This record gives C-alpha cells, sequence and structure tokens, in this order.
C-alpha cells in the first residue's frame, strides 16, 4: 500500500471471512460492516478499514 | 502476402486457437492449474507452502 506516490510495505492483521459472517455482517462487493468496525477485502483477506 | 489466399490460413488459425484452448484447460494437476483463473476481482493470488 502506497500512502503517497512512493510504494511501501505495511503489516496489518487479517480477519477470516467466517468470523465476520458469523457475527451478522452486511456485505457489498468487497465491503464488510459487521458492527461499528468496517472491513474491506484487498486481495483475498479481510482487513480493518 | 496479398497473393496468398486467407481462408486456408483462417481455418489454420482456428485449429491453432482450439489447440490453445485445449492447452489452457487441460494443463492442470489437482484442480489448481494456475491458468484460466477468474479475474472478476482482478487480483487472484496462489501460494505454495514454503
Amino acid at each position: 500500500v502506497n500512502t503517497n506516490g512512493v510504494e511501501s510495505q505495511h503489516t496489518v492483521a487479517a480477519y477470516s471471512l467466517e468470523s465476520l459472517t458469523e457475527a451478522g455482517a452486511e456485505f457489498q462487493g468487497n465491503y464488510a460492516l459487521q458492527g461499528g468496525n468496517s472491513y474491506v477485502k484487498v486481495e483475498n483477506v479481510w482487513v480493518r478499514a | 502476402e496479398d497473393g496468398v489466399d486467407k481462408a486456408k490460413i483462417q481455418e489454420e488459425i482456428t485449429q491453432l486457437k482450439d489447440q490453445l484452448t485445449s492447452i489452457a484447460d487441460a494443463a492442470s494437476f489437482s484442480g489448481e492449474n494456475w491458468l484460466q483463473a477468474d479475474l472478476s476481482g482482478g487480483a487472484v493470488t496462489k501460494s505454495v507452502v514454503g
């Protein structure tokens, strides 16, 4: 993920899709809205957005 | 070459395209052929346990 015009490497915790869908999460495309927290899919894993 | 008829070459390329499709779909090992992937998301990634 590039914060600016230059690219960079970042480490972020990943959340399983089953954990999100178990707690009653709304979905739209690559968006999850389980609760107050919002999750998005970057390539294959859901991370906090 | 304009003097060469284009129809014969047309079925030649048709056969070659069918051959390419056969190569693309047949070349699989255990269901993960690493080819003909679904690009709906456009970022499909496959990994090997290192």
